[PDB]
């Protein structure tokens, strides 16, 4: 347990799977969705991951 | 996003400086502006953030005939702030024309700071209602900023004058400022002088440094009301999402405040809420009923007990309104502030839309009408003549607040589908 | 991408197209047709064709 | 390969001498010319290299009516340089005819130094636009060297006169020199007098030794702009590969400069780039948009952070041009100079093609047209009569800059496939 919670940050993962996946962070994700509006409202066949990975870097 | 603070009037610049010192002490900075190495905190909403370890507070220093502002200017905190917006009677029309002549250059200063800013949510005004030199001018600049930015929100923190009347021109000044406050402003935080006066005379037996303690009390309120915005929030950490529920219609947009520690010169959320519904916790003094109620709690808390709490308030029926529609008492939570010791670790605030303030309006509606029948209280000078030769703006103001009283009374009734 | 990949051949093709393009524009000097239009048309079509190939993996 | 430096005009010979002393201090030499034993350095591009430990700087000392040049001549550095090219009004036509009569012997001196040289890439002119004695003469010799070597590039470092107008003949002189600058010259580095003046009055409160500090600032710029050429570079260490991207068409070939330390009387590449896009870092003061942008960074740097940096500039959208075509902001890197201590170890420069300079051109287009309507400002002497009896070169100049303004405006539009 000790080497796992320090060497691979087992606890920080638990902190971040509710914060990030589940919007437990709140701010960062709303700011993400706020940047993500004009892209996502377009029909998604004309969108690709290279713009999303570009705007993700970017808030974060 | 970010919100720009504007301060005007003598009392307004006083409480603005008090609020800025409150947040310098609250956050990890020194009074030089130099960021402290001693630190849930964000300083990016109200302070212009550089790398440069001098986070210049976003406050526009505008005033008419400055006298307290000089004493504010020479201070051991005046190295932390210098945004270069400093500029140099007690009637509404005089201050109105005086703001009218210089509005373009001070609006150029506003445009400068708006250009430097990237995002904007609102303009929050430090203001005093019928404050004399501040009023008139403040309403005109309010009209200018409301005209010039239609995509933005406007909030005011302003105290309503209540000395239980003697100023002979105060109903005129407060009345005209109120007309601009309804039709050129959309978020009004209302506070009374006399309720804070009675709370101060409850805790102490002072009458002379009253403005100091009132500054402290209202400063606590403006920090608490903005804490969920400044400290990282996820439920109405925007102003618009906050006052969305309390504004059912864009004529009725008025808020009174509550606060649980009042006179100190279980702690459960059940108890602080049952406290906060009492009218002695309200800072504004035929039944008049609420339209919609919002509250925030800051502390170290559970969530099953708030379920029992708001269930208890429900079965208590100690908040008996009947407007027309299926609203709620709205429980929300914010972070309790670290980095400074504070008493009452569990502390609550409420903002609601209440029709009781119509009675206060009717006081002025009585008073001004009496003075309008006498006509010795308009003071009738050249500023008043050049502002309006017929004083028909007084009649337009009167019919506007008259429609507002009608809107209050229709909103209290179960029929507000019935228009006039 | 010197490792053996389809992209590696594609870049080789890019280079040969560009080299023939330099070879064409060398003697043309200033714009006046010396019947260069045919090869030029082939090259400008080839650039569009290979530009489509970078759109094969757009994720 | 190697580039021959040519210097002319009073301000041009001043900044040339300043640049040569800057590189003598920058490189391992003493002011005798004697190579120093105290040392990424190459001295073979601008200094004639022998074995002989006196590396004679490749600068042609040509001037009209010399007065500052004598004070340059007697110096404690004048043992380092002696290439024997020294030769002995303020109107364009007067200086033009004066250069016209002596062009063959000074071109024989040019031919001598070109014969001594093995390789050549460009001729870089120290020049002042509408500098009086320098102008006219400088444009004529520019026409001669542009005619005589068609396989070679021509660059100028010249300051545009901007004193916010009083010289009554400056629009004529600068206008005629500009016509030769577009059609007989192909690489123009544009700088303004007033922006450097405002930066100098920002850092200090001086007005009298202004030319000294301006010399220092521009000298830093010409060293930085040539550093990737002089210090061993592999990406556009040629002039042509540098200004290839910034010249989309051979009429539009104009560059303004940027530089991050401006007024000093994280450091990451994200931050210096976000600095450099601000117009207060630009030395030249209806939206006008860029056509193509290039930048160089000199420092001790990473490459994942420049990827995040130019990605940040991308998502910032703080460079909002829309010319017609798929160009980029072009990030390039050069060696930070050893052998001398320099502040701001991370230092950036930008050269771009911007249409804002059209507005500056239109200023002269206004001014000269007004003076052409008045006709008291051509001064109308025998040099002006013998240069052009009809002054139809003024009309040819005017229609050339007129076509240039049209090319600017068509280049800003998404259609530049549409010719006039």
């Amino acid at each position: 347990l000790d080497v796992l919670n320090k060497k691979y940050s087992l606890l920080d993962h638990m902190q971040a799977m509710r914060r990030y996946l589940l919007l437990g962070q709140g701010d960062f994700i709303r700011h993400l969705m706020d940047l993500l509006k004009p892209e996502l409202v377009r029909p998604a066949t004309t969108l690709y991951q290279h713009n999303l990975t570009g705007i993700l870097e970017t808030a974060v | 996003r970010e919100i720009i603070t504007l301060q005007l009037g003598q009392c307004g610049n006083q409480i603005g400086f008090e609020f800025w010192k409150q947040l310098c002490a609250e956050h990890g900075i020194s009074p030089e502006g130099i960021v402290e190495e001693f630190a849930t905190d964000r300083k990016d909403v109200f302070f212009y953030q550089a790398d440069d370890e001098h986070y210049i507070p976003r406050a526009v220093l505008l005033d008419l005939e400055p006298r307290v502002i000089h004493s504010i200017l020479n201070s051991p905190y005046a190295k932390l702030y210098n945004p270069e917006n400093i500029y140099l009677g007690n009637n509404w029309a005089s201050g109105f024309s005086q703001g009218e002549k210089i509005h373009e250059d001070i609006f150029d200063i506003i445009d400068r700071e708006a250009d430097g800013s990237d995002s904007l949510e609102g303009f929050v005004l430090c203001h005093s209602i019928a404050g004399g030199t501040g009023s008139g001018l403040g309403s005109y600049l309010l009209e200018r900023l409301n005209d010039r930015y239609p995509k933005k929100l406007v909030q005011t923190y302003s105290v309503f004058p209540n000395q239980d009347e003697d100023v002979v021109v105060q109903p005129y000044n407060s009345l005209l400022t109120l007309k601009r406050l309804t039709q050129n402003a959309d978020c009004v935080v209302v506070l009374d002088n006399t309720a804070l006066n009675r709370i101060a005379t409850d805790r102490l037996h002072i009458q002379n440094p009253s403005f100091s303690q009132i500054n402290q009390l209202v400063s606590t309120i403006m920090s608490a009301s903005t804490t969920t915005l400044r400290y990282p929030g996820y439920m109405n950490n925007d102003l618009i999402g906050l006052i969305a529920s309390l504004i059912p219609t864009p004529r009725l947009h008025f808020l009174m405040t509550g606060y649980t520690p009042l006179t100190t010169d279980k702690t459960t959320v059940l108890d602080v809420m049952r406290r906060l519904l009492q009218p002695k916790n309200v800072m504004v003094s035929t039944n008049h009923c609420y339209i919609a109620i919002l509250n925030i709690i800051q502390g170290e808390v559970d969530p099953t007990q708030v379920h029992k709490s708001l269930q208890r308030i429900r079965e208590r029926k100690l908040a008996n309104f009947i407007p027309w529609g299926p609203a709620s008492i709205q429980v929300a939570l914010s972070r309790k502030s670290p980095y400074l010791p504070s008493a009452h670790r569990v502390s609550g605030l409420m903002m609601a839309n209440h029709t009781s303030i119509s009675s206060l309006f009717e006081r002025t509606c009585r008073q001004y009408d009496k003075l309008r029948k006498r006509e010795a209280f308009l003071e009738q000078f050249r500023k008043e003549d050049m502002f309006k030769d017929n004083f028909d703006e007084m009649d337009t103001s009167r019919e506007i607040v008259q429609q507002l009283i009608d809107e209050y009374h229709a909103a209290t009734r179960p029929d507000y589908i019935s228009w006039g | 991408f010197i490792l053996l990949k389809p992209v590696f051949h594609c870049l080789n093709e890019i280079l040969d197209l560009c080299h023939s393009f330099c070879s064409l524009v060398s003697q043309n000097l200033g714009p006046l047709d010396e019947r260069g239009a045919a090869q030029l048309s082939i090259l400008v079509k080839g650039f569009s064709r290979q530009s489509s190939l970078l759109f094969k993996i757009l994720s």
